[PDB]
């Protein structure tokens, strides 16, 4: 993945942070964060040979349960340029006043 | 119970304790102690949470749940035969009947060798921290706030730091919410009055509702016509 | 108001303004931080009354894993404690430990006596309790191994001595203060008369006594000399 | 790469693909290669999945500025989905290599475009200010549509797609057009 | 759509597994 | 006269520009003149300020399309400014005369465009997203969040550019983001 | 990034098609 | 994923480098 | 010596033995000698056990640095054993005698190589992610695998296999794949 | 065994160790102590002639429930260089870009 | 180029090095150059330090699969730091240039790799081994000390070594063992 690693380095970074701060870390939490570095160990070793696309999917859809789950685990970002909505950038460029047996043309 | 048991975090109570200035040494850790001594000195059986879970009998012993308070049932699994409390002084003993249990630690002693059998048991409601989790009727929490402030101040006049007069109304105050308080989560509600009558009106009485689960308890006695 | 608006209120009422003075402003230092923590005791101590914020005083500590007795396998599990040594609290206002926010965290301060038994409930293992041990210093204890990651916290008390509390305040925005003089006192505006006069008389009657001020190999003190 | 144009015809029966090369000097050698369209059931996050619902090379149109601009209109019902209730990912490609002169992060070989039919939004928004105007009062649920679409917007804009689809599934799949 | 020397370490192995060597005839 | 594509590269190395002159058959003898960068720090009420970030003058260069249509790739490193927590004013002047009977108020010699980077905004929008899933509680982070970003938006939209300062001044001017590598990375 | 069986299985059958 | 041909060339290429 | 791969066949039907012997030059005099597969049953301290599983003696195979490498696909259900629930200990042996100036601690003639199938872990992890899926919440029984397999690692690497067979048969014995 | 030995002398100077810094230490735990030892002697005496396969199997299953028990007795640590999920090093080496008449194949 | 062998010998003696460049028909001209071993008190962000524990140039021996390939067998008590308290950075220089037509991010003529001593880790995670078996309480020890590794692994692995030191000296640097024996001993 080379972002599972990602995730899993801020969330205990982050983990042992608040350690240093406070002493103490609800437990339900660490559930979450042992659950997240045991999957990428898990994809990320000789156990990677198993999965399949649909396997990929439920892996996916199951770890973004983890995902704004707690402080220590966030949303990840992927560089995206789409939208729901779309800008439609076509210009009109009619022929000499000319339309077809219907409707209007362009060239 | 009128009331549904909407759960809030512990600290509810100190956002209402801390109100008096004589409180304010009061901590998470003192509310932990003093809020499950209310608890279980209360007794209401609408402040637990009803679990049933499944364990195996080796021989006459079985494992019992981590978070197991109270039983409400134990049955056989493969017949759903409820089991009567064990009155029997030698159970597994042998020398040279009907199914029966006897729990007092982690282990429940029945008098069935290799069984499966199970458990409806209450346990507390606990929260995303390992910590009790409180219902929020004012009631409730207006007595437990007035049980907490008299343990307080029975403290603080056993210094002396506290006039015997307050530490008085304390004691009046808190007696009469736990009254109330008991009344509140004890007195049932409509429904339970029509499971009640169901089960009070019987002109051919019904006298084995343990053998099940009490599920027709609270189901009316129809008579046919003729 | 600071140390030095009150050790200069006090001396100018003795009016000990020459250096040539017997009653320098030590005398003065020492006997304010004595007489604030007897005023402070003989208010709060009697019945419990509010005490104001200006009594309070926070130290800031750096904590420090430590063994129980030795490094040895069966003596006990570990502790963190204070690098520093603590001062001691008065017991009339509300002690905390706080990580760095007054307004979160949950570290108890409690007994020295309390603090050999706690966490046996089970919904009380993940608490850190804190507690000055006779060594002087403050120790941390719980049943929670994450608690030994713990390396900063804040005590906010009423301490006994005021002046082993300022030498530990945590840095402010702008910087330490070198100088106690220019540290706030910690006590309220409403006992600060109180304590003045008390200090004021405590000095005047010394202030205008003999001194054995011949250097003869003599006691010239008999003689009011 | 980008789009020109990326929508459900008005009619609610073809979905409309335009698809352009970036116009930089850098790019003369880059191409389009391929359209693959998902839908929230076979989406992955490692590009297009296998069994996809519609594969379409650019190669069998055209008989090479041709190439570097493309235009489809799919029969939705051809595709035997749901035009109401279905969310088509689009992913295209590049069969090129851009100069050596492109400057770092420009050279992205695939794009990917999601599309919803915006129709039943549309008449959902004209059914609660209907409501609206009996007793000028804002249902709760009008403003639940309005931030759960927000939040929709905000994971296909910052790339989470799967949670994309976990709100599209249990908020907006019951649609009418 | 760049491979990095794990990725094909990857299909090293798993080709491997497919793959004998002259004497397993 | 019109931007075609105005962003920030989500890498946060690259301000990018492109504008071109309206292609109607009146914008003929106008032509590009300058393109002037201009940040919240550095603004003026009318017209770019008199210390601008970076100016480029289009004449400066092949001597007709190639004037009508102009692109810029500036790294932002170069210009010594934070690509997150700065707001980009870019004003492109016109140079020449649209020829007459053209409607009034589309002969405008200038143009501005405001840029911001939104992917900040949306790391911070992401901690409240998950609010929507609940019932019972109002998503108060997530509404606003959302009302911040828009107030920018419509600050920008209608010209209302200083109170869109104050507004970024007082949100998003603390926003933190890793800061591009300059030593190119290999991927593709 | 990250592969699944498919997709061995896909570089597989092309590299022995091929040879 | 949805294999492209220069990547079958690519793969084939990092292969035969231990030719 | 070492082992170049130690694992079940993805199929499920071979045991995949590959050992070699170091490449040092004063290991030169130093062969391989056999193999002796043991199971969490037969399992002993003090080496093979008797009656081992499966004895393997390498002059066999080969008619010298033929004898210097070892590979053995051995099919599971010819040694009637669970390739889903057995534990299978790998010995190998040494038949050598290293130089005079081989580096104190490297003249170790034996190994061990602890093998398990990892197809039924696999499956409990997919079981316990699709029950993750509903509702977000992380079962404790998923935390307890996880330990426990943590567990099982670390008495594998210190060297207390007993405790790891105790382990095993107690928590992982009951296996599908 | 020379390493029954170790334990034992671990365990019981923990133990006097522990009687000087405290004045006490739980009989629960001597107890393991006394079967400790006793089989360090039974099995390093006259009496380890007796002893099968199943018997050592036994011993030693039995020993390891003392192991973690208290602090005087440890867990033992053995010279191990194996993992439940091993490392695969082989390499891929294609001949001339031949394959057989199903597979590839390698040198 | 890369790591074949890197580990610290289970009798606490050696630090075991075997490094190999690849075996790609790109990577013939390179060769390697030295090896620098550096450990956490001397460590620095970029390359190796100007003062480093041990330098060893390979150039220094016969003058080619010799060179491709290396390995070093170093005793600690030479170096004169404590095997079990101590992480180590080897680091490899290579000495040539790949021949062309290379993908990107291959030709790196530098490498690092990270070695620390396990077994008082393990030693410290044993103890808290048999909360694991008892239902009923959170393994609170066991899961600490796995987290504890486990993050010293991923900040190694993903290049954050400062933050690795920190968690280094935090955690495992008041590690114990048993000094090797000077004095060889008898076995087989």
């Amino acid at each position: 993945m080379d972002k599972m690693l990602e995730i899993s380095e801020e969330a205990i970074t982050r983990y042992f942070t608040t350690l240093s701060q406070f002493g103490y870390k609800k437990y339900s939490d660490v559930d979450k964060i042992i659950v997240l570095f045991f999957m990428e160990e898990m994809l990320a070793g000789e156990m990677s040979y198993y999965v399949t696309q649909d396997d990929y999917r439920n892996i996916v859809n199951a770890l973004y349960c983890l995902a704004g789950s707690t402080c220590m685990i966030d949303f990840p970002m992927f560089e995206s340029y789409d939208t729901l909505v779309h800008s439609n950038n076509r210009t009109f460029v009619p022929r000499i006043t000319e339309d077809s047996i219907l409707r209007s043309t362009e060239d | 119970m009128v009331n549904n048991i909407n759960w809030v975090k512990l600290p509810v109570i100190l956002d209402r304790l801390l109100r008096h200035p004589l409180l304010t040494d009061l901590n998470l850790e003192t509310a932990i102690q003093y809020t499950l001594d209310f608890i279980s000195a209360m007794g209401l059986p609408n402040v637990y949470v009803d679990k049933i879970e499944t364990i195996d009998i080796k021989e006459y012993r079985g494992e019992l749940p981590c978070d197991l308070i109270s039983i409400n049932q134990v049955r056989l699994h493969k017949n759903g035969i409820a089991l009567r409390a064990m009155t029997d002084n030698f159970n597994a003993y042998p020398t040279h009947g009907e199914p029966s249990f006897k729990t007092q630690g982690r282990v429940i002693f029945t008098s069935i060798k290799h069984e499966k059998v199970d458990i409806s048991y209450k346990a507390i409601m606990l929260d995303d921290e390992g910590l009790p989790l409180i219902p929020d009727n004012p009631i409730f929490l207006k007595t437990l706030e007035l049980y907490i402030k008299k343990e307080w101040f029975t403290i603080l006049f056993d210094m002396g730091k506290i006039s015997p007069a307050v530490l008085n109304n304390t004691q009046q105050e808190y007696a009469f919410k736990a009254g109330q308080c008991n009344n509140e989560f004890v007195i049932p509600s409509v429904s339970e009055m029509e499971a009640i009558t169901n089960m009070w009106n019987q002109l051919i009485p019904r006298v084995t509702e343990f053998r099940r689960g009490f599920k027709n308890l609270g189901d009316k006695e129809y008579i046919r016509v003729h | 108001m600071t140390y030095n608006e009150l050790i200069y209120m006090v001396l100018d009422e003795l009016k000990l303004s020459s250096d040539d003075s017997y009653y320098t402003p030590d005398h003065v230092i020492f006997l304010l931080v004595k007489y604030r923590s007897f005023l402070l005791k003989q208010r709060y101590s009697d019945i419990k009354k509010q005490i104001p914020d200006s009594d309070y005083q926070s130290i800031c500590l750096d904590l420090i894993e430590v063994p129980a007795i030795s490094g040895e396998p069966c003596e006990g599990s570990s502790y963190l404690r204070s690098k520093n040594k603590v001062p001691t609290t008065m017991m009339i206002g509300n002690p905390r430990v706080y990580p760095m926010d007054f307004y979160q965290g949950e570290i108890t301060y409690i007994s020295r006596d309390r603090m050999r038994y706690v966490g046996y409930n089970k919904f009380l293992r993940n608490i850190i309790y804190c507690s000055k041990a006779p060594d002087g210093y403050l120790y941390f204890k719980s049943w929670n191994p994450q608690f030994l990651h713990l390396e900063k916290v804040s005590f906010n008390a009423i301490f006994e001595d005021a002046k082993e509390a300022s030498e530990m305040a945590c840095p402010e925005e702008n910087g330490t203060i070198c100088k106690l003089e220019d540290k706030e006192f910690p006590i309220e505006d409403a006992l600060v008369p109180p304590l003045i006069e008390l200090v004021v008389k405590e000095l005047r009657g010394p202030e205008y006594s003999p001194k054995d001020e011949d250097n003869n190999a003599k006691d010239d003190l008999p003689d009011a000399r | 790469m980008h789009f020109n144009e990326l929508r459900i015809s008005q009619d609610n029966r073809f979905l409309i693909i335009d698809v352009s090369v970036d116009n930089q000097d850098y790019f003369e050698d880059v191409l389009l290669d391929s359209i693959v369209i998902d839908t929230q059931d076979t989406f992955v996050m490692n590009g297009p999945s296998d069994n996809p619902l519609y594969i379409y090379n650019v190669e069998d149109a055209y008989d090479t500025q041709q190439m570097k601009n493309v235009r489809l209109e799919l029969n939705i019902q051809d595709l035997k989905v749901s035009p109401c209730s279905t969310m088509f990912f689009v992913y295209v490609k590049s069969k090129g290599t851009p100069s050596t002169d492109t400057p770092c992060g420009f050279d992205k070989d695939q794009i990917l475009g999601t599309v919803i039919n915006l129709q039943p939004i549309y008449k959902q928004t004209l059914k609660y200010l209907k409501e609206v105007e009996c007793d000028c009062n804002i249902p709760k649920g009008f403003i639940d549509m309005i931030l759960k679409l927000k939040a929709i917007e905000l994971c296909v804009r910052t790339g989470n797609y799967p949670q994309a689809i976990k709100y599209w599934n249990k908020f907006f799949i019951k649609n009418n057009c | 759509m760049f491979f990095t020397q794990e990725d094909y370490r990857k299909i090293e192995k798993w080709l491997l597994a497919n793959s004998r060597k002259d004497t397993d005839f």
